[PDB]
């Protein structure tokens, strides 16, 4: 996905890429220290898959 | 959509007028040349969509 989709879906900032889920749909693969900060400051952003 | 393809000016490899023609295509975008002329040639029945 990640090659037919260069320049499409790739963020190069993490707020930008929070946002991004924010608007439509897309999942934003990150390291899970920073996915327990943005899950404890929204109750609308969630962590599928441990 | 599928892929994120896009067309392009055919230029001979090498082109004298490369540039001639690169920022060219780079300035239809200012003041929408490409976007001006998209709503005529693209739509030529305004299609009723109720369904
Ligand atoms: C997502 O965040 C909060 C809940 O944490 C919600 O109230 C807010 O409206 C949502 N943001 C949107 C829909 O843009």
């Amino acid at each position: 996905f990640m090659s037919s989709r260069r320049q499409s879906v790739l963020v190069k900032s993490n707020e930008e890429g929070i946002q991004r889920v924010l608007t439509s749909d897309y999942a934003f693969l990150m390291e899970s220290t920073t996915i327990e900060f943005v899950t404890q400051r929204n109750c609308n952003l969630t962590q599928i898959g441990g | 959509l599928i892929d994120s393809k896009g067309y392009g000016v055919g230029t001979p490899m090498g082109s004298p007028y490369r540039d001639k023609i690169t920022i060219a295509i780079l300035q239809l975008q200012e003041e929408g040349k490409l976007h001006m002329m998209k709503e005529k040639w693209w739509r030529g029945n305004g299609c009723p969509e109720e369904e």
